[PDB]
RNA sequence: GUGUAAGUGCACAAGGGAGCUUGACUGCGAGACGGACAUGUCGAGCAGGGACGAAAGUCGGGACUAGUGAUCCGGCACCUCU
RNA sequence: AUGGCCGAUGGGCCCCACAGGGUUACUGACGUCAGCCAAACUCCGAAUGCCGGUAAGUCCAAGAGUGCGGCAGUGAGACGGCG
RNA sequence: GUUACGGCGGUCCAUAGCGGCAGGGAAACGCCCGGUCCCAUCCCGAACCCGGAAGCUAAGCCUGCCAGCGCCGAUGAUACUACCCAUCCGGGUGGAAAAGUAGGACACCGCCGAACAC
């Protein structure tokens, strides 16, 4: 038989990411007038939601899954800027200009920072 | 003489005042610390001995 | 003989000043406390002495959130 | 004489002599036992004298248990002194014995000698008490 | 549904709640009888001053 | 473990570490606590000019509660007062 | 803090070195079974009381309550019930 | 709309956990491959970050099985208890009513998205 003994780095990463997500989410929370732009970031893809934590409901979502962004001949940062553009314009459609950025317990840089800067360009305020 | 004395941090560019406390056994007299004065804005303050 | 005791501090009048349902103004002291036996929640803030004050009008609502006992201020809807 | 190795508080309020005992109401250790019917502070001296009385009325053979430890201090001001000037220093060590509480237990073959030994102990004790049995 | 409540004992030695409950029932003297309903309010008042009153279910 | 007594709290960390820093600010303060009086305490929020932070936001000393002394009198600095 | 159980630990003994071993008349921690205690212990937790709201009651009165002001006196309490 | 599903949240944050023993890899979550680039380690490309898609569900994650450990847990009774009666009975009345125990309780709810369906 087999029995691994230590929790894998995947478990460590997941639990730690959730810890520091909750850490910043102590201060950050979303509303209908200032939604929480919450990020999830895998090594393959990136996802964002706009949340109103009052009711725990999502207003607009975007991701590097759909073909319109998956078809880019570029890096994950290129996919990220496209996702930021998409969630910006979808939020504008939903009646949003101002949000608060939840980086999902990740480090603000690279892909996440590019997404955020792209949404800032496209019109969202943060 | 006390270790933690009054200090009386005064300002450069106008010698007006802010006061707080700082231990004497730090190897200096010079607590250069920024502060907002009346009649000007944020500038460096030092301790007149 | 003699006693080495005899001292005591001043009573600090800690406690809960505005209980559940009590309508309060903003800034009203709800809870005088040393730590966070009562935690701050909706429209409630924590002072330097761990005192709980309303950030908005409403009726005090005592609740729980992840085991912590919380103090919340629910709005009073005007007619 | 029984006594604790230490107490966190040497000077304590008098234990409340009220209520029927909620624990130690039964035997759980032996065959025959002493049950109390009054409230009282039972002391080191009382406990040791009663234990000794049992151990003398009957000898090698059987076993004895003491289901109470006197860990509750009782102070005494000096004599020929005025009231005040602080609380007294610990003099006595007692156990607050509510009714129902089983104090002494033993296992011995003959019910006669066992009951008689327990009677000796009760006469050493300051309270009205009772013989009880593991069976009922 | 209706209760005749007759004060039989005095307020002397009686506590504030009891005295004011008697007042709230409308009683001010021994052998003063007042007629009330069997509601919860007067039931609670009677529970507070049962020792001071004699109660009779009308009809 | 929390600088230090104890308690209340803190693992969501208020505990441990690093970077940058001086808000250990100025003018103010809705409203409250406590309340013989005098004392004392919390305080969102507005502005100024700042620190940190990508931003939200936080910062008017310290996890909290002790670490202090009324008034008179006089001293020092500054002030478009007399 | 009571008794059991286990048995580290040491003390001895024997193999007798010095280590490593078994073995114990003994101590016997830790852990565990059962029964217990605490004003400065609490996984718990009342009743009452307290705060607030609300509906009523009393309501030709409690001669209430609050605010202001004039005038006070009191600021040595006692016993009893309960804690 | 359906998923052995990916996120974001909620609950008097344990009926939710832990530990099972049998399973899954569609997209996704993941480990995983490498450090050229932003970035990074008080040392370490372990982590953080970036670029990637070789193989693997082994683990995390997820699904089913549970009273094994913990958690919840009535009722009734008892204790305690406000008021009352009672010339010591701390006796008793009518109200409130635990803890412990026992019987029994094994995750749920919402929003979005993904694949499919459509």
């Amino acid at each position: 038989a087999h029995k691994p003994v230590g929790q894998n780095i995947s478990e460590v990463r997941r639990n730690a990411r959730l810890r520091r997500h909750a850490r910043l989410r102590k201060k950050v929370a979303g509303t209908a007038e200032v939604p929480r732009l919450v990020v999830n970031r895998s090594a393959r893809h990136i996802h964002v939601q706009l949340v109103n934590d009052l009711n725990g409901t999502t207003l607009a979502a975007a991701s590097s899954i759909e073909a319109d962004v998956r078809a880019i001949d570029g890096d994950k940062k290129a996919h990220s800027v496209r996702v930021g553009q998409l969630i910006a314009e979808r939020a504008k459609a939903a009646g949003v200009e101002t949000v608060v950025f939840d980086r999902g317990g990740y480090t603000y840089g690279g892909r996440i920072a590019a997404l955020a800067d792209a949404a800032r360009e496209a019109g969202l305020k943060f | 003489i006390r270790p933690i004395v009054k200090l009386r941090s005064t300002a450069g560019t106008g010698y007006t005042y802010v006061t707080r406390k700082n231990r004497r056994n730090d190897p200096d007299r010079i607590v250069l610390r920024k502060y907002d004065p009346v009649l000007r804005r944020h500038v460096e303050f030092r301790e007149e001995r | 003989s003699s006693s080495r005791n005899g001292r005591d501090s001043a009573a600090q009048r800690l406690g809960v000043k505005r209980f559940g349902g009590q309508v309060v103004k903003a800034g009203e002291i709800l809870v005088r406390q040393r730590g966070t036996h009562f935690h701050p929640g909706v429209n409630v803030g924590r002072g330097g002495d761990d005192t709980l004050f309303a950030l908005a009008p409403g009726a005090v609502e005592f609740g729980a959130k992840r085991g912590r006992k919380t103090v919340n201020i629910v709005p009073v809807a005007r007619p | 004489m029984l006594i604790p190795r230490k107490v966190k508080h040497r000077k304590q309020h008098h234990p409340e002599q009220r209520g029927i005992a909620s624990g130690g109401t039964s035997v759980s250790f032996g065959d025959y036992g002493i049950q109390a019917l009054e409230h009282a502070y039972i002391t080191n001296r009382q406990i040791e004298s009663a234990r000794i009385a049992i151990n003398r009325h009957i000898k090698r053979g059987g076993k004895v248990w003491i289901n109470i430890f006197p860990d509750r201090p009782l102070t005494k001001k000096p004599a020929e002194t005025r009231m005040g000037s602080g609380k007294g220093s610990p003099e006595w060590w007692v156990a607050n014995v509510k009714p129902g509480r089983v104090l002494f237990e033993l296992s011995y073959p003959d019910e006669k000698t066992a009951r008689d030994a327990l009677t000796r102990a009760i006469h050493k004790l300051p309270i009205k008490a009772r013989i009880v049995t593991r069976e009922e | 549904a209706e209760l005749k409540i007759t004060q039989v004992r005095s307020t002397i030695g009686a506590r504030w709640k009891q005295r004011e409950s008697l007042r709230t029932l409308g009683l001010k003297k021994i052998r003063q009888s007042v007629v009330r309903e069997d509601n919860a309010q007067t039931r609670g008042l009677i529970n507070t001053v049962h020792h001071l009153v004699e109660v009779e279910e009308v009809g």
